[PDB]
RNA sequence: AAGCUUGAGUCUCGUAGAGGGGGGUAGAAUUCCAGGUGUAGCGGUGAAAUGCGUAGAGAUCUGGAGGAAUACCGGUGGCGAAGGCGGCCCCCUGGACGAAGACUGACGCUCAGGUGCGAAAGCGUGGGGAGCAAACAGGAUUAGAUACCCUGGUAGUCCACGCCGUAAACGAUGUCGACUUGGAGGUUGUGCCCUUGAGGCGUGGCUUCCGGAGCUAACGCGUUAAGUCGACCGCCUGGGG
């Protein structure tokens, strides 16, 4: 059932590429805001937005440059039942560095550029390409 | 007439033998195709009513 | 016979606030009646079958509520299983 | 000694009874299962003596057609 | 306390013991507070299928609420009795001026 | 340890169903057992015969006993997890679904061993037994039909109480939850609108067909997934043996 909150935000982007829609709405809650403020400082978002007073409604807004997707193939790592963890010399490299890894360092949900060279290490999330 | 309430009168359609006759001793309207002569077998699951009264 | 008016005192044998169609120990009442009636249909009419499976959905639905209210109150426990008689 | 003894009869009657396989002499299957006793499993005896009915010893099983010679 | 609708017969050569045999049925029926909500009489028509020795038979038509603790033996009394032929009883069925 | 509600448990107010089980009742048909009436033919196979008949056959009417199955209504409709179950019909009782409002605040998903259910066939301890029908035997048939045709019948089918747990038990698809261009046929609820054109326009469950993107060798699936994600379990590491 129901036991991964952070896959079905994924889905909803994966999906979304192929059937060229404007914004989706689902439920927002503590991590979904971190992970939407990665993505926007980079091309995959343009801008979110919570407007629920009964509940925080995450609103995602997608992104369609000339005819192509911005958003090519996004994995699993930290799957709930089993969680890889890497160390700080030990960081995939997404698509040769031109990918964006969404960590999740001890100081917040960064990028992995800069938590080689600031903060401390963390758990790699998923792959964001 | 067009609602499904009606039970208790099918004594002018139906006869004692088991044979469906329509309205014609009468001589009535007969434009309520639908909710009569197809509406009658919806209430054939349950059979309330007995269809064959020789079987 | 199971009427809709037989089942209105049920809810008022257990109570924890005011004016409330529901409390804690309401959820084990309203079932444990409806179980206790099926438990004596095995003794007669043997042939039964379909009965017989009805009530795997309802006798191990008692097993998930004992962990419930465990890790948070253990008295709320010493009211239902002594009046409803449940597991002695 | 029934393991043995008793279990030669349950098998051989069982030939000598049915129509099917009732063309033999009794003391001609007396004898053919005291040969076979220690042959095949204690409990497939009667089972495998039905391979010396029909791979061995076989369409003298229904027998030659009497009632179609006579015929 | 649900609604019944006992629908039986008499015999067809016996035709004066149609006022005798609802008179003594009513009694048991109204003090354990149930009364007759519907009550019309059709008569000794014509049926369709000559099955009995004797194809006449009147119609007995009423409804009354009666408990489930009475239709127990009240259902048993038409087997054990000569006159009456069979009966037929219905579900959930409200009261109404007349029928045809 | 302390809370909330977006997944929804339960309950009040309703509707639909061969869901399951225990009694009772009705009709048709086959056959047996009794009268009247009618006698060398009847049943049955492209040719023949066995059986059944002059101790009243076959056929027909009436009546009675016993047993089994529910024709037309009956559409891949409805119900159940699966298997399976279609006569009106009493009692007991379960599941699913619709719908405006409260309360209780993840009591949630899945699994080895184990428990329970599981057609037909078969077996043990007791009944019923009119038909049909595995072995067995009469008549055909041919330098050999226990394959098929025809004439009978013991188990079994039915019923109470048990054991065994075997299928093409197939939807060759485990369950639960979430996301996803749409149209055209049925069944089953609650509303709006002029139901005055018995319909359009909304909101659910179940079921069938077609089809794009996408997925797959291919056929196909394709908003009930075999697509796109996630949780849990089982089986299979070449074809025979
Ligand atoms: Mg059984
Ligand atoms: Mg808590
Ligand atoms: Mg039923
Ligand atoms: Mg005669
Ligand atoms: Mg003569
Ligand atoms: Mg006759
Ligand atoms: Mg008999
Ligand atoms: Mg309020
Ligand atoms: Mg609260
Ligand atoms: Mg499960
Ligand atoms: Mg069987
Ligand atoms: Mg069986
Ligand atoms: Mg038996
Ligand atoms: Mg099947
Ligand atoms: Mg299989
Ligand atoms: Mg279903
Ligand atoms: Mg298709
Ligand atoms: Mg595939
Ligand atoms: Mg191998
Ligand atoms: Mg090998």
């Amino acid at each position: 059932s129901m036991q991964d909150p952070i896959a079905d935000m994924l889905t909803r982007i994966r999906n979304g590429q192929a059937a060229n829609k404007a914004a989706v709405t689902m439920p927002s809650s503590k991590l979904k805001v971190a992970i939407a403020n990665v993505l926007k400082e980079e091309g995959f978002i343009e801008d979110f937005k919570v407007e629920g007073d009964t509940k925080p409604e995450l609103e995602l807004t997608l992104k369609y440059f000339q005819g192509k997707a911005v958003v090519e193939s996004i994995q699993r790592v930290s799957r709930p039942g089993l969680r890889i963890y890497k160390r700080k010399d030990e960081l995939p490299k997404v698509m040769a560095g031109l990918g964006i890894a969404v960590v999740s360092t001890s100081k917040g949900v960064m990028t992995d550029r800069a938590a080689r060279q600031a903060g401390l290490g963390g758990e790699i999330i998923c792959y964001v390409a | 007439e067009i609602d499904y309430k009606d039970i208790a009168t099918l004594k002018n359609y139906i006869t004692e033998s088991g044979k469906i006759v329509p309205s014609r001793i009468t001589g009535t309207r007969a434009k309520y195709q639908r909710q009569l002569a197809r509406a009658i077998k919806r209430a054939r699951y349950l059979s309330l009513l007995p269809y064959t009264d020789r079987h | 016979s199971l009427s809709t008016e037989a089942t209105a005192k049920i809810v008022s044998e257990f109570g924890r606030d005011a004016n409330d169609t529901g409390s804690t120990e309401v959820q084990v009442a309203l079932l444990t009646a409806q179980i206790n009636h099926l438990q004596g249909h095995f003794a007669e009419h043997k042939k039964d079958h379909h009965s017989r499976r009805g009530l795997l959905r309802m006798v191990s639905q008692r097993r998930k509520l004992l962990d419930y209210l465990k890790r948070k109150d253990v008295a709320r426990y010493t009211q239902l299983i002594e009046r409803l008689g449940l597991r002695r | 000694m029934k393991t043995n003894d008793n279990y030669i009869e349950e098998v051989t009657a069982k030939v000598l009874t049915s129509g099917k396989y009732s063309t033999l002499y009794p003391p001609t299957v007396r004898r053919v299962t005291e040969r076979l006793f220690d042959r095949y499993p204690p409990k497939q005896l009667e089972k495998e003596v039905r391979k010396k009915l029909h791979q061995a010893y076989g369409a003298y099983i229904g027998g030659i057609d009497g009632k179609r010679l006579e015929k | 306390m649900r609604h019944y609708e006992i629908v039986f017969m008499v015999h067809p050569d016996q035709s004066e013991q149609v006022p005798g045999m609802i008179e003594r049925y009513t009694a048991a029926i109204t003090g354990a507070e149930g009364k007759i909500h519907r009550l019309e009489d059709w008569g000794r028509r014509q049926l369709a299928y000559p099955i009995n020795k004797l194809h006449k038979a009147h119609y007995v038509l009423m409804n009354v609420e009666a408990p489930q603790e009475v239709i127990d033996e009240l259902e048993t009394t038409f087997r054990f009795n000569d006159a009456v032929i069979r009966s037929m009883v219905m579900r959930t069925k409200h009261a109404v001026t007349e029928a045809s």
